[PDB]
């Protein structure tokens, strides 16, 4: 099968500036009819892929002239003249000249923007959950940038380890931010043995590390 | 408006069979070359099968040859994929799509998650994440729903039957140590609206036919 190799693997761009994505095939993409069949797709977070460019340089009907495709033989380039916030996501090239049709591995377009400190929320376990035997404490960080954040759990001022998991959303298509959830999981009995539950957050946007606490 | 609406996703154990369907509208289906592609978790798309206008030419990638069957019913504007002898490597979101020319797919379905795994189907438990002084940040309150211990993916969450969308974040599922999945969905609202406005999360986990409407109160 034809190998499609894309570069870069990640591309950080600020809004309004250009971006370039390369794609190489392991064989020429000229078909016997004289046309070259190379398409570019965009996948926005949590959505189906969407066609941008086809036949090397044709723009899809719902795609502005900001996107342009170029190249020949085995070397191809996708260019965005001015990046908008809705351009975030993964971009794939696709050759259709040979069978089977093969996609590239993807290039992640990441939006750089101004620093936004998270809003921090903490939720004690619900009484319905406690009736079942397990306790989940949830810490939430909402609408922050950049993505790097540290969330530490403290139980009666003892630092926790190995009993929490994090989930991070993909960069938002409108404001370009992230949200993050950290969940502390404990048996009910262990939960009822302690008093103060604290979520400590380190982020570049904060004026210093923030702690949100509650007394059981 | 062009629509491709897929159904039939779900869980099957290795060696099992599952049938996907793709219902078209908004274009002349009989005149379209149609296609199935799939996306494995954390990877890019890959071809699966396609079928031309009369149904006379069916292409299958090597990995699914002899196990999958593509078919169409033009009078129903429907595209089908019959999968047999399924392997774990077939786990993916499957997309039906229209092929105008040489793989330049222009219309896409919404996706159907096929999980190939021997583990049991488990419906979720839904707990409220209640708003309080500890889920307050300035003039805003955060509330949510904790959708815990389900298998397989996916679950969908909406708020007040879809009317509430501003400030909503539904997090990607986390693989827990037990092997089950968990996720939260949260919404930020003005704290002034607490006790006035009702908040209900609608949790749907089709593999176990679980539909829950959980009122989240302070
Ligand atoms: O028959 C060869 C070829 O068929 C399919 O690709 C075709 C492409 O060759 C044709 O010219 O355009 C249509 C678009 O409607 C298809 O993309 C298979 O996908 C391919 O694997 C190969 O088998
Ligand atoms: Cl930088
Ligand atoms: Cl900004
Ligand atoms: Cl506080
Ligand atoms: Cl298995
Ligand atoms: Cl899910
Ligand atoms: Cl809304
Ligand atoms: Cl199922």
């Amino acid at each position: 099968d034809v190998v499609m190799t894309q570069s870069p693997l990640s591309l950080p761009v600020t809004l309004g500036q250009p971006a370039s994505i390369s794609c190489r095939s392991s064989q020429s993409l000229v078909y016997s009819d004289g046309n070259t069949y190379l398409a570019w797709f965009q996948q926005r977070p949590g959505q189906s892929p969407r066609r941008l460019i086809y036949r090397v340089s044709n723009r899809d009907s719902g795609v502005p002239d900001r996107f342009s495709g170029s190249g020949s033989g085995t070397d191809f380039t996708l260019k965005i003249s001015r990046v908008e916030a809705e351009d975030v996501g993964v971009y794939y090239c696709l050759q259709g000249t040979h069978g089977p049709h093969t996609f590239g591995q993807g290039t992640n377009l990441e939006i750089k923007r101004t620093v936004a400190a998270p809003s921090v929320f903490i939720f004690p376990p619900s009484d319905e959950q406690l009736k079942s035997g397990t306790a989940s404490v949830v810490c939430l960080l909402n609408n922050f940038y950049p993505r790097e954040a540290k969330v530490q759990w403290k139980v009666d001022n003892a630092l926790q380890s190995g009993n929490s998991q994090e989930s991070v959303t993909e960069q938002d298509s409108k404001d370009s931010t992230y949200s993050l959830s950290s969940t502390l999981t404990l048996s009910k009995a262990d939960y009822e043995k302690h008093k103060v539950y604290a979520c400590e957050v380190t982020h570049q946007g904060l004026s210093s590390p923030v702690t949100k606490s509650f007394n059981r | 408006e062009v629509q491709l609406v897929e159904s039939g996703g779900g869980l099957v154990q290795p060696g099992g069979s599952l049938r996907l369907s793709c219902a078209a509208s908004g274009f002349i289906f009989r005149d379209s070359w149609m296609t199935w592609v799939r996306q494995a978790p954390g990877k890019g798309p890959e071809w699966v099968a396609d079928i031309n206008q009369g149904g006379s030419h069916k292409y299958y990638v090597d990995s699914v040859k002899g196990r999958f069957t593509i078919s169409r019913d033009d009078a129903k504007n429907s595209l089908y994929l019959q999968m047999n002898s399924l392997r774990a490597e077939d786990t993916a979101v499957y997309y039906c799509a229209r092929d105008p020319e040489f793989g330049a797919l222009d219309y896409w379905g919404q996706g159907a998650l096929v999980t190939v795994s021997s583990a049991s189907t488990k419906g979720p438990s839904v707990f409220p994440l209640a708003p309080s002084s500890k889920s307050t940040s300035g003039g805003t309150a955060a509330l949510g729903c904790l959708v815990k211990d389900y298998f397989p993916e996916p679950v969908t969450v909406s708020w007040n039957s879809g009317a509430l969308t501003s400030g909503v974040h539904t997090f990607p599922a986390v693989l827990q140590s037990s092997g089950l999945y968990s996720l939260s969905s949260v919404v930020t609202v003005p704290s002034s609206s607490l006790g006035t406005q009702t908040y209900i999360c609608n949790v749907n986990h089709k593999p176990s036919n679980t539909k829950v409407d959980k009122k989240v109160e302070p």
